């Protein structure tokens, strides 16, 4: 699915 | 006066990994939702505690649910399998020993 990581 | 929050604890995005509702548009951290961060790419669509009770989704009927992806059977890999294929790519499609 939609994943988000800023680092 | 206040920076931009997600999730159920509502604290901003500090960099951490999250997921993004489909219900709502919101986002929520792994560690909140006691998911482990291993099954990143195991999510094929998510829900949010508060869209699956019917309380901020879009429904009104049924309520969505988190569906999951099915993991390569090697006991090492946590990719998502292939379309039929029971592994994540033609580098781990090996079954047996010989
Ligand atoms: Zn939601
Ligand atoms: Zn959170
Ligand atoms: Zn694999």
């Amino acid at each position: 699915a939609r994943t988000k990581q800023t680092a | 006066t206040g920076e931009d929050v997600y999730c159920i604890c509502k604290r901003p995005d500090y960099g951490e990994l999250m997921v993004g509702c489909d219900g709502c548009d919101d986002w929520f951290h792994f560690t909140c939702l006691h998911i482990p961060e291993q099954f990143k790419d195991l999510v094929f669509s998510f829900y949010c505690p508060y869209c699956q009770a019917g309380i901020t989704g879009k429904n009104k009927g049924s309520l969505p649910k988190t569906l999951w992806k099915r993991k390569c059977r090697i006991s090492d890999c946590y990719k998502p399998c292939l379309q039929d294929s029971k592994y994540c790519s033609e580098e781990h499609g090996r079954e047996f020993v010989n």
